[PDB]
Parts: structure tokens; sequence; C-alpha cells
């Protein structure tokens, strides 16, 4: 995250840290006690599927304070329409091997209904994006969880304000074109969370862009409202052997 | 009705046959008698921050 601030410990309680062989991989969002939403592109280079770990209640990477909860990722579910190495349909649904325990530091973000998200949430201007990604383009990643407030743009407005692939109906732009504030590659998979009448909801996933906080470019986020029915149906399904599952979309 | 100001609902809105509207809530919440507000029924409802709520 470039140009944000430290998220005070416990104020981003749905943030997930994904690890592969103990190394930082991506972010994610807890939506109930066993399910995590992340980006499909986070898993393009994984060979060690049994070494994928999700950490909840994380804040500072240098110290263990007792609020962290680690779980093995039992399943990674990706839409059939996602093509590795490309931008479209950038979403993954992760099943944890055992549920996390809800505490003051571990709380799910609400996954909204499609109608409410399209008719109401889509028009809330500002939303928060968070992660342990790069603090600067070509710079070090953060040791403390960072958060940033970003405004959403209509796709016609993003295309006219930008200086490259298409922005599809499965994406939206958010952020600034003056190169001061953005989410980075290390924040990939993390939440874009929207506040409405006292409650926070999942509206986007940190997905792609053309260099972190580069002038003339906005951050691009997966449009979660397009996937509500797809996610709900999978959360009602029985686990299948093998970590990676490709599921039909729509 | 749901298209305009979320039909007055705090959370979800369903349109019905005529000028009827029903508000609904996410799991972990119940609808109040005003027919629009959602109150938590669990200790850790989704999308609420405990350290801010307890303040
Ligand atoms: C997913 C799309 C296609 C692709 O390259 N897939 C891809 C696959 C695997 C990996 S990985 O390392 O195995 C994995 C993260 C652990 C990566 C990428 C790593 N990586 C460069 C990324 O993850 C980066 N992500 C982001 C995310 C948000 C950004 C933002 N908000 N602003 C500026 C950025 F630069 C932002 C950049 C990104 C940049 C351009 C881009 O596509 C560019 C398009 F032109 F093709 C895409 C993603
Ligand atoms: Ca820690």
């Amino acid at each position: 995250i470039v140009g944000g601030k430290v998220c005070p410990k416990g104020e981003c309680p749905w943030q997930v840290l994904l690890l592969v062989n103990g190394a930082q991989l991506c972010g994610g969002t807890l939506i109930n006690t066993i399910w995590v939403v992340s980006a499909a592109h986070c898993f393009d280079k994984i060979k060690n599927w049994r070494n994928l770990i999700a950490v909840l209640g994380e804040h500072d990477l240098s110290e263990h304070d007792g609020d962290e909860q680690s779980r093995r990722v039992a399943q990674v579910i990706i839409p059939s329409t996602y093509v590795p190495g490309t931008t479209n349909h950038d979403i993954a649904l992760l099943r944890l091997h055992q549920p996390v325990v809800l505490t003051d530091h571990v709380v799910p973000l609400c996954l909204p209904e499609r109608t409410f998200s399209e008719r109401t949430l889509a028009f809330v201007r500002f939303s928060l994006v968070s992660g342990w990604g790069q603090l600067l383009d070509r710079g070090a990643t953060a040791l403390e969880l960072m958060v940033l407030n970003v405004p959403r743009l209509m796709t016609q407005d993003c295309l006219q304000q930008s200086r490259s692939p298409n922005i599809t109906e499965y994406m939206f732009c958010a952020g600034y074109s003056d190169g001061s504030k953005d989410s980075c590659k290390g924040d990939s998979g993390g939440p874009h969370a929207t506040h409405y009448r006292g409650t926070w909801y999942l509206t986007g996933i940190v997905s792609w862009g053309q260099g972190c906080a580069t002038v003339g470019h906005f951050g691009v986020y997966t449009r979660v409202s397009q996937y509500i029915e797809w996610l709900q149906k999978l959360m009602r399904s029985e686990p299948r052997p093998g970590v990676l599952l490709r599921a039909p979309f729509p | 009705i749901c298209v305009n100001e979320n039909g007055g609902c705090e959370q979800y809105c369903s349109d019905h046959t005529g000028t009827k509207r029903s508000c609904r809530c996410h799991e972990g919440y119940s609808l109040l008698a005003d027919g629009v507000s959602c109150t938590p029924t669990v200790e850790y409802p989704c999308g609420k921050i405990p350290i801010l709520e307890k303040r």
C-alpha cells in the first residue's frame, strides 16, 4: 500500500495473510469462519499446494502477540473462465482446513447480496484497501498492516482519465491518477471494503494495475458483485479431493 | 422501491407484487419492528469492528 497509514491493530479484523513455505504470498478476506476470498492470480505459480497457510488476526510480521490464528488452506476454487497470466475473472474462494475462532481481532467481512451491492454499494464513493504490500514502487513491503481510502470510478470515467488491457464488466477502477496513492502487487487478493449504514461489506479484490502508484493509472479491482451467486453455491458444496478446483462460471 | 435509497432498508431489500417492500438482514442479525433496521444476534457479527463497537 502506497500513501496510506498503519491500520490500527484490530481495525481490519477480516484481513488475511496468505503464506507459501512461510513466505508472504498475497492478501485475502475472511467472509465467515471457514471461507476466504482472494485473487485467482495469487495461485498461478504454486507447485507446493500443501504448504499454503492463511493467517487471521495478523498485524505486525516481526512479532507473535498471541492474536494470530494459522490455518492450512484445504481448497482453492477458481472460475473456469479465468486464464492464468491474464486479468479477467480474478477471484479465488479458499476453504480453510479448520474454522478460525471469532475474537475481537478475527471477524468476517459481510459478503453482500448482488442486488444490494449493484444498486447501493456500487455508488458509495470511498472504500478501504489494505495489505502488507510495497510501501513504494520498487520498494520494501510493510511490516505492519497498511490501509488506504480510495474513490471508485465509473468505467467510462476510468478510461477517459487514464493515459494496456480492457476494463471488463468483471472489474472496476479505484484510486488516484496523480501517482500518490494505490494498492501494490504484494496487496494482491486483499479486500476493497465498503461502509454502509454502520456495516462493512466486500465489494472488490486487489487485482492489477500498470506499476504501483504510477501517474496516469488507477488501481483495478475484481467486481465481487458479479460472483455472489457463484460463491454462495460453492460455499454450500461438499469438499472434493485435491487442493485446486476449477468450477464453472457462471 | 429497492432501487431508490435502498428502499429505506439498513441492509437487504426485496420488492414484492405491488407497492410492497421487505427488508432483510445478513446471517447474525435480526430485523427490528420498524421493518428496516438490523440488530446483531451474535457476539461477532460480520462487518463490525469490536474494538470500535466496545468504545
Ligand atoms: C493479474 C495481472 C496479470 C499478471 O501479471 N498476473 C500475475 C500472476 C502471478 C503473479 S505472482 O507474483 O505469482 C502472485 C502475486 C503472488 C503476478 C502477476 C505478480 N504481479 C506482477 C502482480 O500480482 C501485479 N498485481 C497488482 C495488483 C494491484 C495493482 C494496483 N492496484 N496498482 C498498480 C499495480 F501495478 C498493481 C499490481 C500485477 C501486475 C500487472 C498485471 O496485469 C497487467 C495487465 F496489463 F496485464 C497483473 C498483476
Ligand atoms: Ca504478529
